[PDB]
């Protein structure tokens, strides 16, 4: 868990923001969006690798 | 209270388990393009001037 | 609590080795009476270093001035 | 599964080729009772080896500590 938390923190800073899913208090309830206060280009295209 | 540096160095390096790092030592670690990325916000919060 | 470095390797009781060395008359003046014996040997090693250093400084001061006028004026005449 | 290396080419009966050496007293304690002559000769060669090495290291120990620093100051005038 220590190395997992370190990774999750470093990789794109998944924790505390800048992530697509919302792990907080889901309790298997729903799926929601995160972030995006204001966008000035358009619908964000998902780039896969 | 005492003058002699012998006991100062000894009692500091005698049993040193954890070695923490100052922050300005951390900032100089990162290059600019990595520094500005918003996975390093803990430093950006303290570069106001 | 100030803790000094270890003392270096030194050949113990050099005073027993060299007799009639001209410092020994003065060296004999020191007195162990009160102290334990290893403290006595340590302090007397220090005192011997001190006495030899005094003698060496005085010998160098005597060695300082050179090429005396009177001695050369008499020897070559 | 020994299957060792062949022994190095060496001269036979070194013990007798030289008349005497103080290793020989300890050396004569070995005796051949059960084994044939050749195997005993090999073991005896190895034991003479051990004795020579013993004396070599015992000599090096003396040489490390063989400077009567006291005989320098005493024996010199």
């Amino acid at each position: 868990q220590q190395v997992n938390d370190y990774i999750k923190a470093k990789v794109g800073a998944q924790r505390n923001g800048t992530l697509l899913r919302d792990p907080r208090t889901y309790l298997a309830g729903m799926t929601n969006v995160n972030g995006a206060p204001g966008l000035c280009h358009g619908q964000q295209a998902t780039c896969e690798i | 209270n005492h003058m002699n540096v012998l006991v100062i160095v000894d009692e500091f390096y005698d049993n040193k388990y954890a070695a923490p790092v100052t922050d300005i030592a951390l900032k100089c670690g990162l290059p600019t393009e990595d520094f500005l990325h918003p996975s390093n916000y803990d430093l950006l919060r303290l570069e106001l001037h | 609590m100030a803790r000094r470095l270890p003392k270096p390797t030194l050949q113990g009781r050099l005073e027993a080795d060299f007799p009639d060395s001209p410092l020994l008359p003065k060296f004999q003046e020191l007195n162990q009476n009160n102290l334990p014996n290893d403290v006595f040997r340590e302090a007397q090693r220090s005192y011997l270093v001190f006495l030899t250093s005094q003698f060496c400084y005085e010998e160098y001061v005597q060695r300082t001035f050179g090429v005396p006028r009177r001695q050369r004026a008499i020897d070559k005449r």
